[PDB]
């Protein structure tokens, strides 16, 4: 690990400073020598903020919600320092986080970005209350590279199936959840009680972690698998016949 | 209640007052008890219909 501070009272020219030194410790670290590096930034709006600062000392003026228009190509000079490259083993990976203001995805800064990055995980408030210590809410987020990041060469062959599955599924229990609070209880059939109690157990088990349970890949797949055998065999509609003889039984 | 809103429906309810021994007309016993059954299903039948 090597870390770099920076608190709120300091200068603003050191916040907007920092990140650059910190990218290119990770290119020299990953590059020049022969490493793969994953980069953690924080709360870039303060990044942004501190833009705005410098553009008001030079006397430039505002646009958009008071920002500068060229911070489009500024935030893209702080990102495109990732993927692999020819004549290298090594990578270079980014994994920023932002504060929305006032849950605005029209927001320049999360829209801009979401413009120059290939997915996005969300953090639900209600999940938060929920005392889920991940809040992580998995249904509006989306990685553009899934089909090539996983496979049989790969963690396994059964990841993508389970993953679409669950999502499918999943999605199909909060609708039944949403048909529970009107039709009532005793209206519904046995498939939306699967669904219910699925559901459930879900957040029960597949969320949940624990702020020190570092879970293997393998040990998910295998909790995904107890979940999905709660359905019969016959619902598994979006899972090739083939993975279902090898893993269901 | 079968929704948000109560619908009416009806139960055939045997209350069971005595039927009526008619003993005078030739005394067609049979006949008499086979005409109060069929009628009672029919009875049964068209309750539920309504």
């Amino acid at each position: 690990v090597c870390l770099f501070l920076n608190l709120a009272n300091d200068p603003t020219i050191e916040r907007i400073i920092t990140p650059r030194l910190a990218l290119t410790t990770a290119e020299f670290l990953a590059y020049q020598c022969e490493k793969h590096v994953l980069v953690i930034l924080t709360d870039m709006s303060s990044y942004a903020e501190a833009l705005r600062e410098v553009s008001a000392a030079r006397e430039e003026v505002p646009g958009r919600r008071g920002f500068p228009g060229y911070m489009y190509t500024d935030l893209a000079t702080i990102y495109e320092r990732a993927g692999r490259v020819e004549g290298r083993n090594g990578s270079i990976t980014q994994i920023p986080i932002l504060t929305m203001p006032n849950d605005d995805i029209t927001h320049p800064i999360p829209d801009l970005t979401g413009y120059i990055t290939e997915g996005q995980i969300y953090v639900d408030r209600q999940l938060h209350n929920r005392q889920i210590y991940p809040p992580i809410n998995v249904l509006p987020s989306l990685s553009r590279l899934m089909k090539s990041a996983i496979g049989e060469g790969m963690t396994r062959k059964d990841h993508a199936d389970v993953s679409n599955q669950l999502y499918a599924c999943y999605a199909i229990g909060k609708d039944v959840q949403a048909m529970k609070a009107v039709v009532g209880e005793e209206a519904l059939t046995s498939d939306d009680l699967l669904y219910l109690e699925f559901l459930q157990k879900f957040e029960k088990n597949f969320i949940t972690q624990g702020p020190y349970e570092n879970r293997t890949v393998y040990e998910t797949l295998d909790i995904g698998w107890q979940l999905l055998r709660i359905f019969p065999k016959e619902m598994l509609k979006r899972i090739p016949q083939s993975t279902l003889s090898e893993f269901y039984p | 209640n079968v929704a948000g809103v109560t619908l009416p429906v009806f139960e055939h309810y045997h209350e069971g007052t005595d039927s009526y021994e008619l003993t005078g007309l030739a005394r067609g016993g049979e006949q008499l008890a086979k005409l109060k059954r069929n009628y009672a299903k029919a009875v049964e039948l068209l309750v539920e219909l309504a």
